[PDB]
């Protein structure tokens, strides 16, 4: 029983229990909480190493035997950030422990045996997790998946059809029409889809047509008239289908304020965006509802983290996103009435106390649909740097921290569009929908996507050399990404009545399709970590976020963690 | 002679019980079955002869054996012996409560609970309320159930026990007798706070909010302690 | 958060963590090791209790809506001595743990939610175990069925076509077309089934036809020839076919003796049954190969546990089993040398020691299919009578050996029958086949037996009564025994090949019908707690058995629990 | 003609089978022993054995219900279950009717509440079913003063309407003299001998899980079996105030005694009350054709299946039972289903 | 009384026996059920008190009706009762051994054989064979089975024994006791002669030159007196 140096064993295996890693550049520490193996047993593949017939291969395989193993991998999930093998079947997380040869290793489950059918695939050194989940998604042009993609979002939902205006103002796909097309459209992709439709109605009919059409849900958006009429109904229907609903308050205040949309809501579930404020929404209270039970709080993009340029940049956004032709007078004085650097600031904190919930995008319609992920690491890094580390942190890490700011672009926003069953984490039982961190570069640069189960695009270098590492290394297609492969790694989500109607064959849909549930049982209290209610204030003068009483306000940042480290542009 | 399967149910029983008699009188420690039988058989002949009533007999059933008659173990092990017989008045229900006694060291899965003390819903900052029943008739209200939402005769301040319910044991309950006045002891309902149904009153979050819809209804609909109508602004959703 | 008293609440919700329950009148004390509820939330039903409308039970159902809930439940499986809810959903165990409203609930996952369609069962202080399963059943009367039912055993295996010889010798179910009656025949039951073949036969051909004709396995029993041929043939066909072999070890010695059989099983996996010795086989070794690993060691059953009474009882059996004349010379002879009240001793320490696995019964042939259950518990009573408790034990109860007792019935025999992916213990996902015991008469007498997530029987009284309480007091079929229900809740298993071949079709099957699988990778070390392996030896003189060299040996006792005290026979 | 069997009936008393509509399906044996009294078609809720049951009438769910329409086949006995109607959620409750479920059912251990109450009836409306309910003992929500007006004076059927069985205390029975009622009698307070009061003391333990100790407990169980009530019962049987005699087998009645004591209590009445006045003749022809609809036609209608049983007249189905007039309301000669000897 | 099955089957059978004693008692001969039931009974009533054990019922239930007590026949009919109790040490099997006698003429279905002597396995020339059992364990070899292929421990003459079986009672068997030496009778075996399983040796039709493989193989196999390997020429099939 001999014994080894961890600073070899690590080098071997990777980061094992009591170890800490540093996520990227940032100073957000991460510690292994546990770990599944057996030093000894551990699995490896190569050469002359372990993964081989009759060894760690087993000649006399479980009738599971794995498609795929993910050896000795970190994994950073809302559920834990501890250490083991991750074993895929069937375009599933079919185990997550041990696993290797029964015929040869003390601790291995039919669940994770390995044999000849099974992939090997390194994962020692590298952190794995759940693909990201962007739910704010403005489909103006298909080039946006592919670069959300290579951020580490394998699932966007969202509404559009296009650069059309209405598209570019609201994340809606108005009608059953549009909607087909959109559907057919994903076909195209590799990035789990679902079609928001427009809440932005008082005629139920015309309400739940859409959603028998294929839409996960609706959304209410300022530019179609978030009215209480159009809200309450939006919000009925909704809850007949099951299925989960957004909103873009009413800015201008025209038909009442957060009160009377609160009031209209009358409690039920709902999906907030940009609640902040910039993003857009009753001004300027709003960001307040973030603190309302029934709500399901959701940040931008820009205003985080908070930088010196932030505030100075939004000014013009507004022009781009609400037909604000830069002229008008009543346009020119309302849309500087918003982009309060308070709100902006309080963000942040919100988000570290569990005040906020989810991190979206917008993409193309203020927010960066490449930069969900490592803005919400960074806004983590910067928080620990003003505030230190946390009083639920244990031991000398920021763990707690880190399951906190991660569940906000994955198992959070999953729930928040009833399909944290199928993807949203790490958990066995769900879809494969993984991506390799390699920990120098976490939270902005991945080394691959594996889309159910199968590899769809990963960082590739020089096609043409004699190893894949060589550049140029950027990011390319990989196999499950092509041909019929696609369809059978991607899920188009929509409704339970569309999905029972046959909205698959209907449309001849190759795409795997399943239904989205359990979206108006939820709340506030459903968001994991980011639990935290807690009626806050907004006073009309200074314009100061409250919250329970105290103040809460972050101090802009003059630079920012995951950056100009990273890209050449 | 129409048999009916029930009768023959008992004929059955009966001679179960001819056997345990039978057996002790040759001087053997009876079981379980055996007791449970011999009990029973008993009531139903006593029954048949039409003499003893049924409350008499779901007494005597306890001085047909002695706890040396039966085996170490069995006393403890009938709580109760049940058995339906046909009284000239028809057929009644004989209860025989505990009919043996534990004049044995035995208890079989007898129970080795570790002394202390429970505590019931954690840290859940309870609060006492006044509560008159000024109804005619008596009143138990459950431990999750929205109080605010009790019988409209239980006076007390509804607005301070807005989704809340009684801080006791789950599952049992609180007695009002009318006329009867308490303090009930309520902390508040937990989980996602969706209160739904009941007296149709909260039908949604449990929000300071919705709370004003629930005060406003119960004050129409006429629970006491309801307050009042101060000029209530509708909305338009309720 | 006012607190009440243990006093109360165990007779309230049940025996709580810390708390100790006594296994019927045996000295044999369980532990509640860990418990899911959450104080002051606990699930109740009644007049004015908590599983009602809006409040235990959800208005807002998930969209998983379990069909029964047992309530407060203290499971005794090989996964834990604990307590919790358990709920039912689809003829199978959908969770375990809290459960009851989101809306007013604390920890309640969706996993466990309770709703409009979900019954209630109360468990408070009861005892809930996974139903037993019988693997040496000779198939001699279908009255077995129900009274191994009434005994707390979902599942029996075995092989047979009725009172004929063959059959009330050895347990096989000859041939694909008596195999098609049976299975036919078992529509009729209420009690998963599952049949062997003759493996007594050197001829591949007519081996695996029988395995293609719906057979889970075979069987090399003496009275048929298990020769060293034989036994090599069926071995292997069973390897191709991945499916179970039982061995009835060659006693008169005549082709060889367990060294010989032992080399022919060529180390290969195999299930033996009364290995002991008296339930018969190689004399007087045989006993000698529960040391091995590629060996399922079995016990009988009569032999269990060790009493004054048990050798003066065998002598006669063997008669009423090989055809064994009471007259011929040559059968009064060795029928004589095989009851040796040696192997019958060292057995029940065997068992204690985990060199034993499984406990069968032999139903009909020198075994009580009524009396598996109570005689493995009375069995375990008794050693800790004369050894104490274990060292394995921790804390001042028996959870480590009544878990081994335990398994020894349930989880290890599905495992050497491929079937314990559905059925054999209390955990998520399997097949919700479940006994409610009542603490006073566990191990002899259950409160009821549900089979496919519904009752199918319990003990009911007076069907006329105004309760169901009041005696007759017996067992009586219940609902899910009858109509097609039947069908429903029970499985017959069959190989893969018959499967994928559709035997289900092919006979009309309409009983649920699944496969059984891996049951070649298999070995003595994947049986729980009892994968204990050691080189045995036998005197051939005084016939003592030696395990890795001390002494094993039990003194026979005078009375037993289990007994005297629950029947009136 | 060659193709008609012949079976004598001179002599005997051919009557329709009974119907008995609150069974507790705790057992599948009740179903034979029902049959031997002259009970050919039992309604009621259940899953077997379980708690949920062994207290109310009630299959939970369209997968529950599944189970038992499918064990339904093996019995020899017309079945039809009810839901519950224990539930705020109409799609919850429509889904139950949709799945084969003849109706609702609102039971205190459930939650009888307003909400439910109300709710349950509504879709019960749709969908054009019946609905029984057993009221709000405790009175925690209201009294029956709130579960009429919840009625909204919409059909009902009442279980126990008397109160022994259960409900609102004390006042309930009065329900039974509301138009809009379905008034029901339970079973063992019935007829009224010296021995039903002390009897009912227990059962209550073994149906709302009324563990013999706890206080609460304790205390209404006991304000609840008033021997008044008890009393009045079969003398509003007698004035046409109750209408059916239901059972509720195995909890809180013999589903083998309903059509005996039907009897029982018109014989005792009788007695002390003599003949009616709207008897005709030197008879009690009036008296019994009231206490015969009260387990055959009446609560036929009460659930919607009048048309194919529930009395002896051409065109229904052919349950029949031939009475030998000296074993009459107790043991029949022999029980006809669907027009042949069962 | 959660009643077993099993045990109903009982409380059925003891009756069964007490009608059986009720009636002797009134001086009547018991027939074969009356005395089978009866005696069984009693074990069960014994094996109640739990006093006898069951080697003894096993005798006292000789002891229960004398030959005068039941009817013509039935002592012959009787030619033993079985029947398990219950006992405190668990279940068990007594089985009561012609608990009664000829003490009458009559003897149903009696047997009339025409004396002589039936000739086994005709005109088939058998043939000697040392044989000694060289091991520490017993070994029976049977009617029907090749003797050559017999455990590795018999040793003998494998070449002279070569498809052939004990020429004995078909089905019968001979015994031999660790170090036991004897000289078995064995003929050919008969049919189309083909060898399959057993040991393996031979898998095959019994040959002259089938046979050198199977004592070539059994010399590798290590079986006792199969010859020796004298340059052995391999065969293409084997
Ligand atoms: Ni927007
Ligand atoms: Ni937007
Ligand atoms: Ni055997
Ligand atoms: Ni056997
Ligand atoms: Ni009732
Ligand atoms: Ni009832």
């Amino acid at each position: 029983m001999k014994k080894i140096s961890r600073k070899e064993y690590v080098s071997m295996y990777g980061p094992t229990t009591g170890d800490k890693v540093r996520l990227g550049d940032t100073d957000l520490i991460a510690e292994v909480e546990h770990d599944y193996t057996i030093y000894g047993e551990e699995l490896k593949f190569g050469g002359g190493k372990t993964l081989r017939e009759g060894m760690s291969q087993s000649n006399n395989p479980s009738k599971e035997e794995l498609d795929l193993i993910i050896t000795n991998a970190l994994i950073v999930d809302y559920t834990g950030i501890y250490k083991a093998d991750i074993g895929i079947k069937d375009g599933k997380i079919a185990g997550i422990g041990k696993g290797g040869n029964k015929d040869m290793q003390d601790g291995v489950k039919n669940n994770l045996s390995v044999g000849p059918a099974t992939e090997a695939l390194a994962g020692e050194g590298l952190i794995v997790t759940a693909g990201g989940i962007d739910t704010h998604i403005h489909f103006i042009s298909p080039q946006q998946i592919p670069t959300a993609f290579a951020s580490g979002v394998t699932t966007m939902i969202g509404g559009g059809t296009g650069p059309a205006d209405g598209t570019n103002a609201t994340t809606i796909t108005p009608g059953r029409r549009n909607l087909k097309w959109m559907l057919r459209a994903a076909e195209e992709y590799s990035m789990n889809l679902g079609f928001l439709a427009k809440g932005n109605a008082s005629n139920d009919a015309s309400l739940a047509d859409q959603i028998e059409a294929g839409a996960i849900g609706f959304k209410i958006h300022e530019d179609w008239g978030t009215t209480p009429s159009a809200i309450n109904h939006a919000l009925d229907v909704a809850d007949k289908y099951d299925v989960q609903v957004a909103i873009h308050t009413d800015t201008l205040n025209e038909a009442g304020c957060v009160e009377d949309t609160m009031a209209a809501i009358a409690g039920r579930t709902m999906h907030t965006f940009h609640t902040e404020g910039a993003g857009g929404g009753h001004a300027p209270d709003i960001i307040k509802v973030a603190g309302e039970h029934n709500i399901l709080p959701a940040s931008t993009n820009p205003t985080i983290p908070f930088t010196v340029n932030t505030e100075a940049e939004h000014m013009d956004m507004l022009m781009v996103c609400h037909h604000l032709d830069k002229s008008i007078k009543e346009d020119v004085q309302f849309a500087d009435s918003r982009i309060r650097p308070q709100t902006i600031a309080a963000e942040d904190t919100l988000h570290d106390m569990g005040a906020f919930s989810i991190t979206s995008s917008d993409s193309q319609a203020m927010g960066r649909v490449g930069e969900v992920i490592t803005r919400t690491w960074q806004t983590a890094d910067k928080n620990k740097k003003e505030f230190g580390r946390l009083k639920e942190e244990k031991g000398d890490n920021d763990n707690f921290r880190i399951k906190r700011y991660l569940s906000k672009y994955t198992i959070n926003p999953a729930i928040a569009h009833g399909i944290s069953e199928y993807v949203g984490s790490v958990e066995v039982g769900k879809v494969a929908d993984l991506v390799l961190w390699s920990p120098a570069f976490f939270g902005v640069k991945p080394n691959m996507i594996i889309k159910g189960g199968f590899i769809a695009l990963s960082q590739m270098g020089d096609a043409n050399a004699s190893i894949p590492t060589p550049q140029p290394v950027y990011y390319r297609e990989m196999f499950a990404h092509h041909g019929k492969a696609k369809y059978d790694a991607n899920i188009t989500f929509v409704s339970q009545a569309a999905y029972d109607k046959g909205i698959k064959e209907e449309l001849g849909l190759e795409r795997q399709v399943l239904p989205v549930k359990n979206c108006r049982n939820v709340t506030k209290k459903d968001m994991q970590f980011n639990n935290t209610t807690a009626h806050i204030e907004v006073n009309p003068e200074t314009y100061h976020v409250f919250v329970d009483g105290k103040e809460v306000t972050s101090k802009p940042a003059n630079k920012v963690s995951l950056a100009q480290l990273f890209s050449i542009f | 002679m129409k048999l009916t399967p029930k009768e023959l149910d008992k004929l059955m029983l009966h001679y179960a019980g001819e056997l345990a008699k039978k057996r002790k009188e040759k001087g053997i420690k009876l079981n379980y079955v055996e007791a449970v039988a011999l009990i029973s058989a008993h009531i139903m002949e006593e029954a048949r002869a039409g003499k003893k009533t049924a409350a008499e007999l779901m007494q005597e059933g306890r001085t047909l054996l002695k706890p040396d008659d039966v085996m170490d173990g069995v006393a403890s092990m009938i709580h109760e012996v049940g058995i339906e017989a046909m009284f000239p008045d028809g057929t009644k229900l004989v209860t025989v409560h505990t009919p043996i006694e534990a004049n044995g060291k035995l208890v079989p899965g007898e129970l080795f609970l570790k002394n202390e003390d429970i505590t019931i819903n954690e840290g859940k900052k309870a609060v006492s309320v006044k509560v008159k029943n000024v109804g005619d008739r008596p009143v138990q209200i459950g431990s999750h159930f929205h109080f605010f939402e009790v019988n409209r005769c239980l006076d007390f301040d509804r607005e301070k026990t807005f989704g809340k319910r009684l801080d006791i044991a789950a599952g049992t309950a609180v007695r009002f007798e009318p006329g009867e006045e308490k303090s009930v002891e309520l902390i508040d309902i937990g989980g996602n706070r969706r209160i739904f149904g009941f007296n149709a009153l909260v039908d949604r979050q449990a929000d300071n909010e919705s709370k004003k819809i629930a005060l406003h209804r119960a004050k129409e609909r006429g629970f006491h302690g309801a307050k009042s109508d101060d000029n209530y602004v509708k909305t338009i959703k309720e």
